[PDB]
């Protein structure tokens, strides 16, 4: 039984390296994704009491 | 027919158990083979040309090589065979009739009245006419054998494996098997391999034996040639003294 | 020493390459060689049978919500939110995980230790040697018949937990009925949250009873191996369903 | 017992159906018909929805 | 026909009030304090091997209740809910009933199957002629390895769905660390929010490990015996945790 042993591996390290493909993509879904062509601007303010990141 | 094995080696679990096993199975012989426990004996047997593979070697069925000859031939080959495993197997989920029944559906297309004769006569030939409509896990011991025989023997095979019957039981089954192996092996002209740990019963039975430890055959014969050819395994495995090739651990200090 | 851990993760994973071979020669649509009277009657062991564990259950974790979800709105003053809080906990994670949980949990263990019981007795060993394949005899309808199942049992689960969570929290502790039912809809949808709370179930579904199989099946035949193969099909069964509804529900809902 | 899994199993189904009903009953949607789409231009939309009503 | 239900309900309830015996004795009377010095090294195997899968499915919950809470929240206030309801959810709900049957599973099919081979290779009742009482000798750490394991467990559960809850409500998904954490202490009152999530943690452990004792100290000496044994340990212990969970949550917060 010796010759079905590798393959049994190399299946392994193949699902195994999908599934952790899998989970880092799906996430992009909600988190690490700027969803847009990513130009910046800046602009200068006197006040911007209560901005937070992420606001529109 | 003649099954003959060839320098067979098969390694399991990092370990030989088998070293170029030279078989000849005489036909229409009963043929038997002994050993100490634990040695490959089920191996051996599964070995035969069901369903292990062997790492070197050759099965050869009719004088033909099984391996790789052909899918269809050896779907059909299969039908000439019958085994009991070990304790036995029955279906817990099939009436008796379905267990006994059960193979006729693997190479046959029957009318269910004739698949409901065959079973009738195939359970009478092992006295277990009347039983049919039981759950299997209902019966005694003594009958869960002679029900899984009777499913062995269900397609009229030619070569009938016993795997060690004689091993634990008691002393009325042991009387009751070895009649229906006298009475079976002649009604239906069969070859049959017993294998077995009890030698006082296997000596009396074969026609030829081998025995067989440490993955090689250490002598062969009809019982009374196994008498004449004391290697001191042999012997000792054969007669059940204490004395022999053995080991017990211990040193003075 | 430290090696021997690096053995036992080495084994494990090997293993599952089995399993994922395993799976796809099963998976294809070969059963159909057979009569499929068997896959009803095999129904009746892993989802007739746990009918009254997932129910009994729905109700209390119902009840629970209910009152949970009460003496805390009671502060907000705001009690419409009853029927909208218990129908998405509900729909999206509880009937979900709950289920997959009771469910393998149950009927994982007891499959597991139906198909090894079958290894160690030898009666596949036996097919081999008839002729009939024991994957379009044994395996096959367990597998089929573990993922029809549990996304029905989730559905009745949420079902009886929704039931069981008006029954308080609505009869019991005086909110008006008209907002339950009007909070449900505002804003949650069959054709959206049910809809992805049955999804993940199929997944759960393959990995509890894949899982079941495998654990029994595909093992050499020690003696100790049902016991423990019965722990270890709870473990994995349970650990791939939380992770896996992580990544589920992050997408779904994010 | 076959006859008894046959004559049984068919409560989960009849279960599966009154609940299933139930399911959509609670959170039914709504059914759009004959639907047409129409545009028009507005100056400002500030916090508008893609569902509003 | 129908008087077959009849038995079975008969004997199954039987044995509960043999259970009830059995516990009697096992913790009225102990005076064998030197042998009980063990009992820490019968701990390993239920508490020590255990923190694997209380870890990992702790992260996997805080992390889900985190997105949940947070796509609900913005709608209503998670500056200060997602800290309020991250905290109450797994203190009251769920540490002391994710982690309780994920315990059930893992330490209760174990722990049964452990006593069963005890029982059925028959050498258990080997001891009774050498003068050892085997609930002295054998039941008496395993049982009390789970009353302290579950309770210790409970806390990780929960300790590590707050680093799952704040690790994306707040540092991924924009929420101050301020209000988090001030919301918290706010609504969270160690008297009795942490303390009944702990009480209700002892009423599971003995709870769940006494059904895991009883079951594996099984009548019949049949070997198909075990299996049947290991899947009702997680079924029974399994309702009674959801059934009295329900009445304790209704008393402690209503
Ligand atoms: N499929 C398997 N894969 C790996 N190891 C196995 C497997 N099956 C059993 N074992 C081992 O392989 C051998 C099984 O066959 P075998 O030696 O022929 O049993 P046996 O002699 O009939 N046993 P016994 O009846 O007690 O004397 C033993 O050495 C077992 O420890």
């Amino acid at each position: 039984k010796s010759r079905t042993s590798e393959l049994a591996v190399g299946i392994f390290v193949i699902i195994f390296g999908i599934a952790l493909f899998f989970l880092a993509m799906k996430v992009s879904g909600l988190v690490g994704t700027n969803l847009s062509d990513g130009y910046t601007m800046k602009a200068q303010f006197d006040n911007v009491n209560g901005l937070k990141p992420r606001a529109k | 027919s003649l099954i003959e094995v060839k320098n067979l080696s098969f390694n399991r679990g990092e370990r030989v158990i088998y070293d170029n096993i030279s078989l000849n199975i005489r036909r229409g012989q009963i043929t038997a083979i002994m050993g100490p426990s634990g040695t490959g004996k089920t191996t051996l047997l599964r070995l035969i040309g069901g369903q292990l593979v062997p790492d070197q070697g050759e099965v050869l069925l009719d004088g033909k090589d099984i391996a790789q000859m052909s899918r269809q031939e050896l779907f059909a080959a299969r039908a000439r065979m019958g085994m009991l495993f070990q304790s036995g197997a029955l279906f817990t989920d099939m009436s008796v009739y379905e267990n006994v029944a059960f193979p006729i559906r693997a190479h046959t297309k029957l009318s269910e009245n004739l698949i409901a004769e065959l079973v009738a006569l195939k359970l009478e030939s092992v006295g277990l006419r009347g039983t049919e409509q039981l759950m299997p896990t209902e019966l005694s011991g003594g009958m869960n054998r002679r029900v899984a025989l009777a499913r062995a023997i269900a397609l009229d095979p030619d070569l009938i494996m016993y795997d060690e019957p004689f091993a634990g039981q008691d002393p009325i089954v042991k009387g009751v098997l070895t009649r229906l192996i006298r009475s079976l092996r002649e009604a239906l002209d069969l070859t049959t391999i017993i294998v077995s740990h009890d030698v006082p019963e296997t000596l009396s039975i074969a026609d030829y034996i081998y025995v067989v430890a440490e993955g090689k055959i250490q002598g062969e014969g009809t019982p009374e040639e196994l008498q004449a050819y004391a290697s001191p395994f042999v012997k000792q495995f054969l007669t059940g003294s204490a004395e022999g090739p053995v080991e017990y651990q211990f040193s003075h200090q | 020493t430290i090696a021997w851990l690096g053995r036992l993760v080495i084994e494990r994973i090997r293993g599952i390459g089995v399993a994922a071979l395993m799976l796809l020669q099963i998976i294809f649509s070969l059963p159909s060689a057979g009569g499929f009277g068997r896959f009803v009657y095999q129904m009746h062991r892993v989802g007739v049978m746990s009918l009254l564990i997932i129910t009994v259950s729905g109700l209390f974790i119902g009840l629970v919500l209910g009152l949970q979800g009460y003496s805390i709105l009671v502060n907000v003053g705001s009690e419409s939110m009853l029927g909208t809080m218990v129908s998405l906990t509900l729909l999206r994670e509880l009937a979900p995980v709950v289920a997959a949980l009771l469910f393998a949990g149950r009927a994982g263990s007891a499959l597991t230790a139906e198909i090894g019981s079958m290894k160690q007795s030898e009666q596949l060993a036996s097919m081999e040697m008839i002729g009939v394949d024991p994957l379009k005899q044994i395996v096959s309808p367990r597998l089929w018949a573990g993922i029809v199942s549990l996304p029905m049992l989730t559905v009745i689960f949420a079902a009886i937990g929704i039931v069981g969570g008006k029954l308080v929290g609505v009869d019991f502790l005086g909110v008006d009925e008209g907002s339950f039912w009007s909070g449900m809809q505002n804003n949650v949808q069959f054709g959206h949250d049910v809809v992805n709370g049955i999804i993940k179930s199929i997944v759960f579904a393959l990995l509890c009873t894949w899982i079941a199989v495998f654990q029994g099946y595909a093992c050499d035949p020690t003696p100790e191996g049902i016991a423990t193969a019965m722990t270890r099909t709870v473990v994995y069964s349970s650990l791939c369903v939380l992770g896996f509804d992580f990544v589920l529900t992050a997408v779904m809902f994010g």
